């Protein structure tokens, strides 16, 4: 059904996701992987992001959306809910935005752009559009593959899932507390 | 969204 | 001493470092704690770094350093050694750069903005100026606590050093 | 700088 082709078009998203070609001595542009945004950045209206939304009870969760539109009077975004489904624009500060990789890490040439074993981050739980908090157990090691990660999982006594395999498109850095 |  | 000078020095600038204190909805900002810089930070004159300086023989190392300028022209910056037997003023690209923390994070309301047990860093060696790639034991519990960490150390035949303290300032992600 |  939605979902289903929804999921398919999120998959082929992450795979398009063009690899960072650098040249030598320099340093991944922002973006590139693991690279933040630049300090005072604000996302194209079509970027994909994650975005913090709160419901009406106060419960937060960090979704998938695609930026409408920013405001600098205000310092807020409206964003949609990638999903489409039903009501789907949001009006949220920028604090709650992190704008997701526009290119690959290479492995290969560019190591220090990946999160790395062990560092905490967002990533989206596979056949979903939320983010969730995770530890990394693996980061690719080829150009083409998933990061390895944990997520945080109640549902196991020891707290954390079996690695599940995430895309760099859908791993950021972990604005979400305990 | 879809939730887990 | 020269010695006793400089382990003052460092042990000092470790504490004046600021606790981020944030109030409910602020998330850490970038250099505190763990908290990489943004991506085309500059870091200004006065700000501490991790250096990688290549001797006049070409060994490597990560030292404790301030930054003096960075010159857009060339995109490089100018950093002092905190060692004043360090007498070179040395040039440097920016991946060779790497900005220490800015702010202490506080274990009981930001514990994100800590590197997690086994996480890989590069930590500042007891009774040195120079960073060397570490593990994570355990992270501070409170405010005023160091880290502890294990350094690798070909000289234990497991490949690590016992555990040591290094303060949040001195700590930073490696690679 | 002091060194290892």
């Amino acid at each position: 059904g939605r979902r289903g082709v929804l999921m398919t078009l999120l998959q082929q998203s992450a795979m398009t996701l063009p690899l960072w070609i650098g040249k030598p001595g320099d340093k991944p542009p922002p973006l590139c992987g693991a690279i933040p945004a630049s300090g005072d950045y604000v996302a194209r209206p079509g970027d994909k992001v994650a975005a913090r939304v709160k419901a009406v009870d106060g419960d937060e969760q960090w979704i998938l959306a695609e930026v409408v539109s920013y405001s600098h009077a205000t310092n807020k975004y409206e964003v949609d809910d990638i999903d489409e489904e039903g009501k789907e624009r949001h009006t949220l500060s920028r604090r709650r935005v992190i704008p997701l990789p526009q290119w690959k890490a290479n492995p290969e040439t560019d190591p220090e752009a990946l999160f790395q074993k062990e560092q905490l981050v967002l990533a989206l739980y596979p056949q979903t559009t939320c983010f969730y908090r995770a530890l990394i157990h693996a980061p690719p090691q080829r150009p083409q593959d998933d990061y390895s990660v944990l997520f945080e999982d109640t549902s196991y006594a020891d707290g954390y899932s079996p690695p599940l395999n995430v895309a760099q498109r859908y791993v950021v850095a972990c604005k979400e507390p305990k | 969204a879809a939730t887990k």
